[PDB]
């Protein structure tokens, strides 16, 4: 599937610094105080929290 | 041009193609670079730009100036974009990028005029940039001792160098020490939102202070606020996200009663709800109460009767800074106000600061945030002080990330030009001209420093070239002494990543501009 | 959206909150993580629970990003982080990637 | 010499870079600096006539025709409809001096203009403007150190306030209230000392109420150790004077309770209607009874009340005032020593404020009634009531008294003083000149220019008083050098002596330091601007 | 048909299929006589929310029971083509039972 490849454009360091990540990147911020998880257990809700 | 009965593109489409188009692109790039040329080095000058609304802005920062000019030339916007990129990734050197890119284009303009294929020029730029970046990484000076005092001195010197081009350059040591302390107080992510910057009109630059805690302006106190004490010697702070007011229980809540005592009970129940919230807050043990949501007059008088402090409508960023400094949690409910969710600071005080009232939280020993209170005689004065402090903060953060420095004042670029010329002397000869042009274009920054300070650029450039060729790496422009000097022993230090990103962005912009052969402009919709 | 009381109680229990505004991104995250988009606030059953090697907040350049990262070199969705000095240059590189 | 550049390409193709580049403009290099210096010189020369006891006022007219005759430099510059950016910078400098100090708003502008004039001369001699700014900064540091050296300390004790009176008199000398000079100075000193946290802490300015009412005379202006209220007694037949009033501050309207939440009380039968009517009547009766039970004599409300409550208050011998604003409620509570009670159920005797006298005041043939609350025990809030022959002198007296209050606040914050009349400026110029002699040559010119720019204040003072500027300033400087006395200034009032210490011309040290600092920084920022890019559109 | 299943978990290809052509609205519908909900607590609100979808869930459960009665194995399958809309809740309920559904058919 072509759509399974995502491109994230972040300005600043020249194209030689590009890299591939096995996952996804969102240009956003966390809502709460926790900002890092090492054994993530994501629960996804389509409804408002 | 024969008028075809049916035209191909829309009427009014403008197309320019060929060598003249690229020559015009180069000329426009130099036009843009001229607008920021004189804002370089300690002897730089500020620019004043007035928008349509008539609100002027005064700045020495190249990226800011370029953003305020409304550039519409498509090739010229590349310089503005690379200035923005340099500001985003590094934060300093937003002028050197534009001068370097325009100088590259100017140096390769004569070869373009004589029909040289632009792919050759692009390849030469890529090779020269790679070699220069490798040389920068190789010759950058780093100390593998992890000495705390040495790290402090390195950061202070880098901040002083970053600050020695702005209107606050006379107090550059003071501001550099402040910025280094501020960056140290941040914990691990060096988030900019954890360094508050408050600008208060009136007062000297030396009146600016850094508070080891959090400070924010007084926020629309209600009646009975003046009856509250304004100094606490060991307060516990209740950080809240709560609207302490008499109000409807919910927007969609409706009350239906059919008896008078039920009416009285409902009124007393609303009052009891408000007093229950206030009583829980009071018995939490806190003395200072802050809320993101408004705090009404009834709650203000209630806290005044208890010798407590209240402040509603506090901005969210200020509440975050207070939580980071004091160590509590922003509670949306007051049902569990335990000791671990209450902030704690040594001294809380409200003081008069230049015609305004500010709440000060000082004495926090575990504070991970800080607030700058900048004093100045004008709005733009304090804005430019903030911009200079932002440059210094970004420089110090990047230096925290890695302690690699190269001497400033054009010494690094003279060394790079010498190395590139030595390399170019040993190649077949078609790329030799272009790499030599790249090395010559690398000489723009020391030349611009000499021009801005009023020297004779040619003599200083000749002396620098001779010094670099005969041996010596960190010899740059000495502005005060009218000569050249070793800029490493003069503590003109800048992080290597600044020049690395500057060269990379300038090379990319030059290659993108050169690679274009035709510009087509559709009619505006 | 996230309610204030909900955010409070999530902070109290040390739970990371991410608010994906677009449903395409939500679907792609579900694919790359292995979770099911629950239409209610019911606790997720074992199969519907998503897993990832590391989730964290990071800053690239001057942009705040949230990264869902797998240590293994495999997965349903892989992303390319394109750096550059101009927006047009990154758009050209993206066209080349396409 | 505008729009930037215009080439239209070497090949004739269009060359458009900046949007509307054919309508914009730009100034570069020394020409922009000369234009800025000219603008600042114009502003400073306009301001310099309003300096000193013999200074003259400016009659300012706004958009709608309102006229404000004033001598305050910050006010004048705030009401000027300037368009030049450097003029706006000068206005900002004056406003900053007003904010930080409150006095000396005219000295900063004159000093900045003199500094920029000397910088223009140096630029014409061929010096980099950054060198001029550096020399100015060095000379400012030297002058600030000298001011610290030659300062004197004064007592800020309540028992002896003579130095405070003298300082306030010096501040008020240039204003129109110099007719009531000593009275104004004394009331300002008393006002500041009354509302102040004594341990060198801040003086809180929302504890001073300043109101002006037309009629009467300026001499009728008095200090009220209480609160003046624009309201009056609600019932026309209530007594106009209450003695030993026990105030009852309330923020609840004397009306039946009303829940905030959307509510609907259903009346389903005649019994329900009777119960509702009886409930309303009993609510009125019981709120009046609860107010009376505490023993209060005067009831103050914020949200007003209706006819039944008014007549019940009149019937129960309870004078009352309604619709009192929130700030006035707070001031009354602070002065009388009472607490603000949000509902009658919580009203107790211990929450009552005490006022020695509450009176209603008439103001001639005007129907206007205002309430006086005074003779409090330990009133922590004070009020200044200003009278005059027209509203314009009332506004001028308001701002002059504000200047005096700010000056006494500065004295409370820091009690070191220096002597005015240009003596401090002359001494600073002498110190700068002496320092420049030992200093290397290149910045010697900048330091000498700074000294000459400092010397403008004695020159302006002497010129305003009709004396010859250069002769008087030179004589005073020679006298200062011959005998060590930094207190010799310009005898503006022609008292026969040049010793300002004997003449009791006293200035706050921090005021002069702020003047020098702000002038130096603003001059540096103006000197560093070498480029202007105006839209040049001149839109309607 | 120029439309497909709107739920990501729907099967993309069914070998042996029973076709159920229906003109029944499987999405949430409002009372014609301005119903409105009144509650006095959060628990009552949750109960009313859970009890307001019983009407739709009854028809969804009828479809589920028919499918389970007809094809008890996983060899066959159901395709439900509905002329009216199907809300995400009904789509999820049908997808949990391995039924592919189409909505808003001509
Ligand atoms: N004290 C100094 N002496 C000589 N050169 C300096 C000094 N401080 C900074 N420079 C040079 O001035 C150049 C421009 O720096 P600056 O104007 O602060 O920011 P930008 O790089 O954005 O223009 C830098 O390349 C640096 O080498
Ligand atoms: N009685 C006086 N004799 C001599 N000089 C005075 C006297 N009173 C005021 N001055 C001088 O007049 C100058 C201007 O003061 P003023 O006009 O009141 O406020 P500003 O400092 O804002 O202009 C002061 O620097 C002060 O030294
Ligand atoms: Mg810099
Ligand atoms: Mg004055």
């Amino acid at each position: 599937n072509v759509d399974n490849i995502r491109v994230c454009k972040i300005l600043g360091s020249g194209i030689s610094s590009s890299s591939v990540l096995h996952g996804m990147v969102f240009k956003k911020e966390t809502e709460g105080d926790v900002t890092s998880v090492k054994d993530a257990k994501i629960a996804v809700y389509s409804c408002p929290f | 041009m024969m008028p075809t009965p049916v035209i191909l593109l829309k009427e009014g489409t403008d197309s320019s193609q060929g060598i003249p188009q690229l020559v015009s692109n180069i000329s426009a790039c130099q036009v843009i670079a001229e607008a920021v040329r004189t804002t370089l080095g300690p002897r730089g000058m500020d620019k004043l730009i007035v928008d349509g609304r008539g609100k002027a802005t005064i700045s020495n920062d190249g990226a800011t100036i370029l953003k305020l000019l409304d550039v519409v030339h498509p090739a010229a916007k590349t310089l503005v974009d690379i200035a923005k990129s340099q500001d985003a990734e590094v934060g300093d050197g937003t002028t050197s990028v534009t001068l370097l890119a325009a100088e590259f284009l100017k140096q390769v303009k004569p070869y373009v005029e004589e029909g040289l294929h632009p792919q050759i020029i692009i390849r030469a730029f890529r090779t020269a940039t790679q070699l220069a970046v490798n040389k920068i990484k190789e010759i950058a000076v780093t100390v593998k001792k992890a000495d705390k005092v040495e790290q402090r001195k390195l950061l202070e010197k880098c901040a002083m160098t970053a600050l020695s081009s702005k209107l606050i350059s006379q107090q550059k040591a003071f501001f550099a020490k402040m910025v280094v302390d501020a960056v140290m107080m941040l914990d691990d992510l060096l988030q900019l939102k954890m360094i508050g910057i408050k600008k208060v009109q009136g007062g000297a630059l030396e009146d600016s202070q850094l508070v080891a805690g959090v400070a924010f302006k007084k926020t629309f106190s209600y009646a009975g606020f003046e009856m509250q004490p304004k100094k606490y010697h060991n307060p516990k702070i209740a950080l809240l996200n709560v609207e302490l007011e008499l109000k409807a229980e919910k927007d969609n809540a409706e009350i239906r009663v059919h008896t008078v005592e039920d009416y009285q009970a409902i009124v007393d129940a609303e009052w009891n709800i408000l007093y229950d919230k206030l009583e829980k807050i009071h018995h939490s043990g806190a003395k200072v109460v802050l809320s993101k949501l408004p705090i009404g007059d009834v709650a203000t008088q209630y806290f005044a009767d208890r010798d407590m402090f209240c402040a509603g409508r506090v901005p969210e960023e200020d509440l975050k800074r207070t939580m980071m400094a004091c160590g509590g949690s922003i509670q949306t409910s007051v049902n569990a106000l335990s000791a671990d969710v209450l902030g704690r600071c040594q001294v809380f005080e409200e003081t008069q600061i230049g015609g305004e009232r500010y709440n000060f939280f000082t004495g926090c020993p575990k504070a991970k945030t800080c607030t700058f209170i900048l004093r100045g005689g004008a709005e733009q004065f304090m804005e430019e002080t903030e911009r200079s402090l932002h440059d210094a903060i970004m420089i110090v953060r990047r230096a925290i990330k890695n302690d690699s420095v190269v001497a400033g004042g054009g010494a690094i670029e003279m060394e790079l030009s010498k190395y590139l010329r030595d390399y170019s002397r040993t190649i077949p000869g078609k790329q030799q001209l272009l790499i030599g042009a790249y090395a010559k274009a690398l000489e723009i920054i020391p030349r611009q420093l000499c021009d801005n300070a009023g020297f004779d650029a040619t003599n200083i450039l000749n002396k620098l070239r001779a010094r670099h060729a005969q041996g010596g790496t960190w010899y740059g422009v000495d502005i005060n002494n009218e000569d050249i000097a070793d800029n490493f022993e003069a503590f003109v230090w800048e992080p290597a990543m600044v020049r690395i990103n500057a060269l990379t962005a300038a090379s990319e912009a030059a290659c993108l501009i050169v690679s274009v052969d035709e510009t087509i402009k559709n009619p505006r919709s | 959206k996230v309610a204030d009381m909900a955010l409070h109680y999530a902070n109290k229990y040390n739970i990371m909150l991410v608010r994906l505004n677009s449903k395409w991104d939500l679907r792609r995250l579900c694919k790359t993580v292995g979770a099911t988009a629950l239409p209610r606030l019911t606790p997720p059953v074992l199969e519907e629970m998503g897993h990832c090697d590391s989730v964290y907040l990071s800053e690239v350049g001057d942009t705040q990003v949230v990264v869902f990262k797998h240590e293994k070199e495999d997965g349903a969705i892989s992303t390319i982080v394109l750096r550059g000095s101009t927006d047009n240059l990154m758009d050209d590189i993206e066209r080349a990637v396409d | 010499a505008s729009m930037g550049t215009l080439a239209f390409d070497e090949y004739g193709r269009p060359f458009l870079i900046i949007k509307d580049q054919d309508r914009k403009s730009r100034l570069m290099g020394l020409e922009a600096l000369k234009s800025h210096i000219m603008a600042a010189k114009a502003v400073a020369n306009t301001m310099r006539t309003s300096l000193g006891p013999n200074g003259l006022d400016k009659m300012m007219v706004d958009k709608d025709g309102d006229v404000t005759v004033t001598n305050d430099g910050a006010t004048i510059l705030s009401m000027m409809d300037v368009d030049h950016q450097i003029a706006k910078l000068m206005v900002e400098l004056s406003k900053s001096q007003d904010d930080e100090i409150g006095d000396g708003t005219t000295g900063v502008v004159v000093l900045a203009g003199a500094l920029l004039e000397e910088a223009e001369q140096l630029l014409d001699r061929g010096i980099h403007p950054i060198r001029i700014a550096d020399g100015y900064e060095q000379a400012a540091r030297v002058a600030i150190e000298h001011l610290d050296k030659i300062s004197d300390s004064v007592l800020v004790d309540i028992k002896d306030t003579e130095p405070l009176i003298q300082t306030a008199k010096t501040t008020l000398g240039s204003k129109v209230v110099n007719s009531c000079h000593r009275q104004m100075a004394e009331i300002a000193v008393n006002a500041v000392l009354t509302v102040a946290d004594m341990e060198r802490r801040d003086v809180d300015f929302e504890l001073i109420k300043v109101e002006g009412k037309v009629g009467g005379r300026l001499e009728d202006t008095k200090l009220i150790k209480g609160v003046i209220v624009d309201k009056d007694f609600s019932h026309p037949q209530m007594p106009k004077k209450v003695e030993d009033a026990k105030i009852a501050i309330l923020t609840c309207p004397f009306e039946p309770p009303k829940p905030k939440t959307k509510h609907k009380l259903d009346v389903t039968s005649v019994e329900d209607y009777k119960a509702l009517q009886k409930y309303e009547k009993e609510k009125f009766e019981e709120m009046i009874q609860q107010i009376k039970e505490t023993g209060a004599n005067l009831a103050i409300c914020q949200w007003g009340f209706d006819d039944e409550a008014n007549h019940l208050l009149l019937q129960n011998n309870l004078p009352a005032v309604r619709w009192v604003g929130g700030p006035e409620i707070e001031l009354i509570a602070i002065a009388t020593g009472g607490r603000i009670v949000p509902r009658f159920s919580e009203l107790t005797a211990e929450k009552l404020g005490f006022a020695g006298l509450v009176q209603e005041i008439s103001f001639g043939t005007t129907k206007d009634k205002m309430l006086v609350i005074e003779q409090c025990k330990n009133s922590r809030a004070v009020t200044i009531f200003i009278r005059g022959g027209n509203k314009m002198i009332i506004e001028e007296a308001k701002r002059s008294l504000h200047d005096a209050l700010c000056v006494i606040r500065n004295l409370i914050r820091d009690n070191r003083v220096v002597y005015g009349g240009g003596a401090a400026e002359i001494s600073c110029a002498l110190a700068v000149s002496q320092e420049a002699d030992k200093c290397p040559t290149l910045e010697q010119y900048a330091m000498r220019a700074f000294a000459d720019a400092l010397e403008v204040i004695p020159m302006a003072l002497s010129e305003n008083s009709g004396m010859n500027p250069i002769q008087t300033m030179t004589e005073v400087r020679a006298r200062q050098v011959k005998e060590m006395n930094p207190a010799l200034g310009i005898d503006c009032l022609h008292k026969g002596t040049n010793d300002m210490k004997q003449q009791h011309v006293i200035e706050t040290l921090i005021g002069k330091k702020q003047q020098i600092s702000l002038a130096t920084q603003m001059v540096r920022m103006i000197l560093k601007i070498d480029d202007i890019r105006k839209p040049g559109e001149s839109e309607e | 048909l120029d439309h497909g299943a709107r739920h990501p978990d729907m099967k993309k290809r069914v070998e042996d299929a029973y076709i159920l052509t229906c003109n029944v609205s499987l999405e949430y519908e409002k009372t014609e006589v301005n119903s409105g909900f009144f509650y006095k607590s959060a628990e009552e609100r949750e109960k009313l929310v859970k009890a307001e979808r019983k009407f739709i869930e009854d028809r969804v459960k009828k479809i589920i029971e028919l499918k389970r009665k007809v094809c008890g194995d996983s060899d066959k399958g159901f395709v439900v083509i509905n002329q009216k809309g199907i809300d995400p809740f009904s789509l999820d309920a049908l997808s949990k039972e391995g039924i592919v559904a189409l909505r808003r058919a001509k």
